[PDB]
């Protein structure tokens, strides 16, 4: 899978 | 107990440290701490009794997220309410918490390629379990499609969600971007409608923008026919309302807008798979199951990992025609499982 989110 | 923007939650002791997530019509959502499994959940606090269109949308959500079993799908870890009916004015769902959802995310950054990929992966595969128990979503769109931090994807919001088993969409207040042409042609219950959402989630998380913004039935029909440009007499000929029929024939002829003119930085395969999910005629869109088996999609396709519900849903009761009252009594009822 993608790396991780980053949320804001 | 604890106040969220001059709304009291009355869910401890169990759950504290509350701060707001979101909120809908007749709801606020929290992400909260279970003291109880020392973990992070999310509370929503619901307050529908008011109203019979809440109610119903309501019992709804609650009953098929009780049945229904799926990692790409919300579940119900514990509901919480008065231990008397008359008491009962709040309902609060505590669920998994997941931090943010599409809608959020699309709003503050451009998704690469992989975690478009992955997410309609997961809408994909959760869609597959949904229909798979008859069911249609009918409000699959980015808000209702909810994320956390290591990108797992979860449905949500089976408010407005039917069985198709012999209620009108454009009876309700809802976002009607996401709708099937058919739906504003006036005719609402095939799996087709939620994959024609679907393919909208698509479009929008390749360009951060809803693809169809239409702000009434006749303007979203008319932003879809910009792009696909008028139907093809073959596609007029499945439209079994005439009086429908006829008014897309008399409009001036729209030639389609190629899709990698409106999506220039695209992956082919990804504009492939749209292509097939964005079809006017609803018996040549795209299936789930066929869906999962794209080209675009070949990473993660898995058929033995994609589980099915083991029976149709049902309802037992049509809830459209029941009092306020009544719905109560019987959300009173399918939240008893969890009193002491």
């Amino acid at each position: 899978r993608p790396p991780d989110l980053w949320i804001h | 107990p604890e106040m969220v923007r001059g709304q009291v939650f009355d869910v401890g002791p169990r759950y504290t440290n509350l701060s707001y997530i979101g909120e809908g019509a007749y709801g606020m959502v929290c992400s909260a701490y279970d003291n109880l499994n020392k973990v992070r959940v999310a509370i929503k606090k619901i307050s529908p009794f008011e109203h019979q269109t809440y109610c119903q949308r309501t019992l709804r959500e609650i009953k098929i997220l009780l049945r229904f079993r799926h990692e790409n799908i919300i579940g119900i870890n514990d509901i919480i309410r008065a231990p008397t009916i008359e008491q009962m004015k709040d309902v609060y769902i505590v669920q998994d918490l997941m931090e943010t959802d599409l809608y959020k995310l699309l709003k503050t950054q451009h998704l690469s390629n992989d975690h478009i990929c992955y997410f309609l992966y997961q809408i994909l595969r959760g869609l597959k379990y949904i229909h798979s128990a008859n069911v249609l979503h009918r409000d699959l769109k980015p808000s209702n499609l909810l994320l956390n931090t290591t990108c797992d994807l979860k449905i949500c919001d089976f408010g407005l969600a039917r069985v198709a088993d012999p209620g009108f969409l454009t009876e309700y207040v809802a976002t009607r971007w996401y709708r099937a042409p058919e739906i504003m042609l006036n005719s609402g219950y095939t799996k087709s409608i939620d994959i024609w959402s679907v393919g909208c989630i698509l479009a929008e998380m390749l360009s951060n923008r809803p693809i169809f913004p239409g702000k009434h039935y006749l303007d979203q029909l008319n932003h879809i026919l910009g792009i696909l440009g008028s139907p093809s007499q073959e596609d007029l000929n499945c439209i079994i309302n005439l009086k429908a029929r006829n008014y897309l024939l008399s409009l001036p002829h729209k030639n389609k807008v190629p899709w990698n003119r409106l999506f220039p930085n695209a992956d082919s395969k990804a504009l492939d798979l749209l292509d097939k999910m964005l079809t006017f005629n609803p018996h040549k869109r795209i299936e789930v199951e066929q869906a999962l088996a794209h080209p675009y999609l070949e990473q993660y396709y898995d058929p033995s990992d994609e589980p099915i519900a083991e029976a149709p849903f049902k309802f037992d009761m049509e809830l459209d025609d029941l009092p306020k009252e009544k719905l109560k009594e019987l959300i009173f009822e399918e939240t008893a499982r969890f009193q002491p």
